[PDB]
């Protein structure tokens, strides 16, 4: 009576039967820009159906010695979908996402997964050198991995010098393979500015960490994937211009 | 088109294949037009 | 009326946690044993991300306590009310150094003890209360006079000791003596943005971004807010080695989006770079699992 | 009312197994299980359902169509599936 | 499996719209489905000399 | 209320030429000379695309005429009310031709005189009244019987004279004699679309389209509406050369988007291809400009 | 008091000072699809600002022996603009255009131009052969020229066997270089179906014919261009899918 779940945005319609409890980040639904705070004097655009779909990212396989994965938003959607072709043509942007991540496993398997959004998820150069002109820094494809989503190198400090043990201050939901095969988050627009660029400023991150390692007795499915389906809500766009890849 | 979302994850001592039955129908707004002789009959001999 | 689909959502595009004012600590009422099925507060589901609400009354035979412990000191307003070190300048006015001035760009990330506090909150908004303590390298005070000009972004920076920028007909300046109690100044929220950002998951500019060394990463300018210069008020150089600490207070603070506390040591100023070779584990290492010290 | 499609209408699938699509574990993810053209009057799987047989007696058809998918696997075996309808245009897509 | 038809209506799956349909269902009833005449038999009245 | 921008346009998204019923011709009232500036109906601006409304009263010393000429016969309803030839079939049932049947796909574009009428209107909607006149090649009528089955798109087409499709338990068929007045049948608007289209600025399918020979161009199927077959009712062949014309009427017609009249001669059926070598000029050639015949 | 004109749609704002009189095709403004007639059961999308802009096509130079040009709609906009990236991602489409064409010339020049929209503007193979399998036919790039816009071969019959003399039954407006340097048309959605494809079915054409040849005494500007600025109104989109170029 609570385990089922029906979320439908746009022409999509997702359902999960075993996972339960939608967690809403910070108790505020995603809403449009109010009149009394916007700065973009021109009219913004509200497609509301073409863009507000459940785009599905690629499957990431979970191994018994896996480390973790992460993505950036709205960076994962700039080459694909009408939302991609809408962000390349607009300087300004505002939206609120409905994260949803899936990890299917059998009732004989074990394991858990920490799923959390990370606002303003910067990364950190991995090196003891403090020379300012020779400082190690993460590359572009490392911090903006795109639709694929790169992996971690040391997840215990989130590759940012912040311990994972405290990482539940952020909105989160646990996938645990005994009771739920899926999780979901509805996050509003979190930014100190009413609008922002879409191909420069990522609003937040997402982490999917194998805290408890996948362990199964030999003789079962060995290739467990993880898929994340993402869906913006109450999107905005303004300041039309030419295309810009990056 | 039907795609594997994640996988067909199986426990041990269980068959690692299965089947799905695809059942189809029409929704309530189904409406039809002028008549037509079907194609699934090509009687050659008169039934004796 | 012409088409229902456009008026339906627009009418239903209206606005979609009334927490109370807690003055004291939370008291408790008594509770007796209750031996019944169906009703359990222990067996929660932390997997939903929620906090378990297993209150003390609902677990044990509690009592009645009307608490009185004040929560006044734990709020953020009085948590950042403490002033703290921010920077030092080295105005080495002597015979060798023929400059007579020292410019320092405001970066509170330079010192850890104030840094680690503001890292707990991702977006902050506050007004500042700067304090410029003044002394020599020996700790000695002397009969001299200093000038403390704020040089905003875009202003001409000073060039020397006799520079024309010290005419300061628009730039705010503090003329103060060295035999003086410390100068103290309030500063408003002078961001171009609506709130400060200690983090930025991207770049200031558009265009290509290399993957070999990304020095422009994680540098939002909305918090980057110009420089602050000092000279001794004199057209010829007096030989003294000066070093003035600068302190700030945070008042009228409003935080947003709490962030975990950084455990690893800091290595740089504007980048949170740790070292993979020495991961400082937060918890101290114990003997075995079942040997609580 | 629902009737089964002969969606597995392939050579080397004769007998009763035309009505069943196989489902097995995939070591490599992002895999295509099956697909079929939704056109009922067109030849293909819909020749075995009633709604595709009865549509042939008429020329034109309109209205939404729906398909269900009963799983016959074991109770303990579980899995997620994505069912995607693509409007007309290009052919069936390459990857999900 | 209960033998019932699933009632997953179009409104309940996707972001539908408002359509006040007008397509007539008159021609699909059984009364006008069998109203067509059709061949039944032939006879061979071979009236000749043989 | 949450934001005015969404409720403003939605409220103003409402619906954004009340011509009268003209029963007779337009009369005229008198008019006298008027010698005044500022008011001129002659010097219009046809460049705006409008028709000049220089009425007869406004140019000359007209009179009073209460006209009575009826406009009933000029409407489109009675303009297409005339029946007209559409096609011919050649049911050459003889010793050599061992088929005994002839199939003809309905295309009114095959004959010019009815074609040029419907080309004046781009989108039409009507109900038809077909008429199948019946005769031999010599014009002679004979004591025979024919069958006229409509074969919609997708139906099995007949294969021979003894074909099972002539059982026609669903396909409408007309059984008629050749010593009979012509068969006549009403036909409804059986398009899959909402209105017929004589033109289509594109292709039925997606995908590539070559530039060397584009045979799929300009062929919308919404008007392409199946075939129509005929045989003589007999399992053995009777030797006669038959040729039945088919006529149609258009009734309850509703046109849309008037189109100019085609002047160049027709060369094909489903494509309006003219010839660059012989451009048929619409106007006859005169001697010089100032020599009105 | 009537010669000026201010049309502003989207972030654009066009003005013409010498040309006068907007002609509206068939006296019906462009309107959305009514509830009682649409068939696409899914929700369609209404961006209304990103797409409803004044996109400017390329300049076509007018010579003293020129023949004519023509375009097809919405075919001219499928590679450019957010409207291009919106039509490639949607099977269905509905919009109403605000044509606007400009031809600047001096008060010493002379010439006129016939501007008219042509609904369902098919073309015709130019050849006397009537062999059905060897029939001459126009190529794809000839009938769907794209953003550039091809030229005529014999304009007196519109390359369709229809005389230009009768071509004013269609909505039109004359550019004439003595009184107006520009023209404009507001056309609704003209199609026998409520929606249609955007990369298959062109709703209408546009013709710009030099009826009166440009004639100037030698010693003036010889290169007269023609630009057309186009602007869809009340656009619609439905049936989201993958990209489709052609
Ligand atoms: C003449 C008065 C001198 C004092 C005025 C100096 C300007 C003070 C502006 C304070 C701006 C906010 C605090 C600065 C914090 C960090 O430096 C930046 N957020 C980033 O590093
Ligand atoms: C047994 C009755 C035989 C008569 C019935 C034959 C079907 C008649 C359907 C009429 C369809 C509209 C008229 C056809 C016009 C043209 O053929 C097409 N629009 C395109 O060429």
């Amino acid at each position: 009576s609570d385990r089922v779940a029906q979320l439908t945005v746009g022409n999509s319609s997702i359902t999960t039967q075993e996972a339960a409890n939608i967690v809403l980040a910070y108790g505020e639904w995603p809403e449009y820009c109010p009149d009394t705070d916007a700065t973009a004097v021109d009219k913004p655009t509200r497609p509301d159906v073409s863009v507000n779909r459940f785009y599905t990212l690629d499957s990431k396989m979970w191994q018994e010695n896996s480390t973790g994965w992460y993505w950036k938003f709205p960076d994962v959607l700039n080459k694909t979908g009408v939302f991609g072709q809408n962000a390349q043509f607009h300087y300004l942007y505002r939206s609120g996402f409905c994260l949803h991540v899936q990890c299917n496993a059998s009732k004989f398997h074990q394991g858990a997964l920490l799923v959390a959004v990370i606002p303003e998820f910067v990364l950190a150069g991995r090196g003891s050198n403090t020379k300012p002109n020779e400082a190690p820094h993460p590359g572009f494809n490392t911090t903006f991995p795109g639709t694929a989503g790169a992996s971690f190198n040391d997840p215990y400090v989130l590759d940012s010098g912040v311990p994972l043990s405290q990482s539940l201050i952020y909105p989160h939901q646990w996938i645990n393979l005994r009771t739920n095969n899926c999780a979901t988050i509805i996050v509003p627009y979190i930014n100190a500015v009413p609008f922002d660029s879409a191909i420069n400023h990522s609003n937040f991150g997402l982490i999917v960490v194998p805290v408890s390692p996948l362990k199964y007795s030999s003789g079962a499915t060995t290739a467990i994937p993880i898929t994340v389906t993402i869906a913006p809500l109450n999107s905005e766009f303004g300041g039309l211009r030419q295309a810009v890849s990056q | 088109t039907l795609w594997y979302q994640t996988n067909y994850v199986v426990p041990p001592e269980t068959p690692g294949e299965a089947y799905i039955i695809a059942m189809g129908a029409a929704q309530d707004n189904f409406t039809l037009k002028i008549c037509k002789d079907t194609d699934e009959v090509t009687q050659q001999a008169v039934l004796q | 009326d012409p088409v229902e689909d456009i008026i339906h959502d627009a009418l239903s595009s209206t606005v979609r946690t009334s927490g109370q004012d807690v003055n004291t600590a939370a008291g408790t009422a008594p509770s007796s044993h209750r031996l019944e099925t169906g009703r359990v507060p222990a067996l929660q589901a932390a997997e939903t991300g929620a906090t378990s609400n297993a209150t003390d009354e609902n677990m044990i035979e509690t009592r009645c306590v009307m608490n009185r412990n004040g929560v006044l000191e734990a709020t953020i307003s009085h948590f950042f009310s403490r002033s703290g070190l921010v920077g030092v300048v080295n105005l080495t006015d002597g015979g060798t150094d023929t400059t007579g001035y020292a410019v320092w760009d405001i970066d509170i990330m330079g010192f850890v003890q104030l840094r680690r506090k503001c890292e707990m909150f991702t977006y902050m908004r506050f007004n500042a209360e700067f304090t410029f303590v003044t002394t020599t390298e020996n700790g000695e005070a002397r009969p001299f006079m200093l000038q403390y000009m704020y040089v905003p972004p875009g202003a001409p920076k000073p060039t020397g000791r006799d520079a024309f920028q010290w005419q300061t007909a628009t730039n705010p300046s503090v003329f103060v003596k060295l035999t003086d109690p410390p100068a103290q100044v309030s500063v408003p929220f002078m961001s171009p943005a609506s709130a400060y950002q200690w983090f930025y998951d991207g770049y200031p500019t558009f265009g290509q971004h290399p993957e070999t060394s990304n020095t422009t990463y994680g540098q939002c300018p909305n918090n980057m807010m110009g420089t602050f210069a000092v000279r001794v008020v004199s057209r010829v150089a007096s030989q003294l080695k000066l070093q003035t600490r600068v302190y700030m207070k945070l008042k009228h603070v409003r935080a947003w989006i709490p962030r975990p506390i950084r455990s690893q040591p800091y290595l740089l100023k504007n980048f949170p770079n740790y070292d993979s070779s020495k991961i400082t584990y937060s918890a101290r290492d114990r003997a075995s699992i079942k040997q609580a010290n | 009312v629902e009737t089964i499609l002969e969606v597995n209408n392939t050579t080397d699938a004769t007998g009763l197994n035309r009505l069943l699509i196989p489902v097995s574990a995939q070591n490599k993810a992002d895999e295509l299980c099956a697909a079929f053209m939704v056109d009922p009057g067109r030849i293909g799987p819909w020749q075995s359902t009633l709604v595709g047989q009865i549509c042939r007696y008429y020329t034109q058809w309109s209205g939404s169509l729906k398909v269900t998918f009963m799983f016959t696997g074991s109770f303990m075996a579980t899995g997620k599936m994505l069912i995607a309808y693509s409007p007309p245009g290009s052919a069936q897509p390459a990857n999900r």
